[PDB]
């Protein structure tokens, strides 16, 4: 979280 | 509070091209940006997004043929190679999340920039509907997989030739300045948009949009949209 900030 | 986009570009097949989205009244340091395209006469389709720290995510169709980069005030979309299938209006939009919660939605939209070159699905029904003024309109959105947080389904309105406008987010939350005659419901993989007392100004196309889990699917997708006509 935020799931966008991790690949 | 506002996004600005570059002009319309008439290009040859096979030639690289960069679209710009300029941001007024916030920093991309604290905001994620997403790109969405729409070919003429057709519906919204998600391309990808850039996180606050700068991590990119693409739809599966788009991976490799689009690159999203940014500075603090501007985000870009490089089209590596341009085909006829890239003929579309490309919108940028602010991605609605912060450090505490993730609303899933896109709440500020650019005016779009036309480009003429010359799994997770949302099934949205019906494809079109006609309503008497004062009538009731239901639109259904059906996921193929549960959405991020179970409920990050948003609805947008789009009048012809105008950008999309956010109405409902997290399934049932009415956006700023949206009339209460709109309301949304559902959970899991079934959601409905209702218009109770439809008005001549409600004539538009409505898209549902769902946030999924990035590590099992495209991070977002849209329904195919519903054309709503109002008979008066
Ligand atoms: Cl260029």
């Amino acid at each position: 979280f935020p799931q966008f900030s991790y690949s | 509070q506002s996004l600005e986009e570059s002009g319309g570009r008439l290009v040859t097949p096979g030639t690289p091209l960069t679209l710009t989205c300029t941001v007024s009244g916030f920093s991309l340091n604290n905001n994620a940006m997403t790109w969405v395209r729409q070919a003429p006469g057709k519906g919204l389709e998600w391309i990808g997004l850039i996180s606050r720290s700068g991590i990119t995510h693409y739809a599966n169709w788009a991976k490799g043929r689009f690159t999203i980069s940014k500075t603090s005030t501007t985000v870009d979309l490089k089209i590596t190679t341009s085909t006829t299938e890239d003929t579309a209006t490309y919108f940028c939009a602010r991605v609605d999340y912060d450090d505490y919660r993730d609303w899933g939605s896109f709440n500020v939209w650019g005016p779009g920039t036309l480009v003429t070159v010359s799994a997770a699905v949302l099934t949205q029904t019906p494809s079109s509907v006609s309503s008497a003024v004062g009538g009731t309109v239901t639109i259904n959105c059906q996921a193929s997989q549960s959405l991020y947080n179970n409920k990050n389904l948003a609805w947008y309105q789009q009048k012809p030739g105008q950008r999309p406008k956010l109405l409902i987010y997290s399934a049932s939350t009415l956006a700023s300045g949206v009339p209460s005659r709109f309301s949304g419901s559902g959970s899991g993989t079934q959601f409905t948009l209702t218009i109770n007392g439809v008005q001549s100004d409600d004539a538009a196309t409505y898209y549902c949009q769902g946030e999924f889990s990035c590590s099992s699917a495209d991070c977002n997708a849209f329904g195919g949209g519903t054309e709503v006509v109002v008979k008066g």
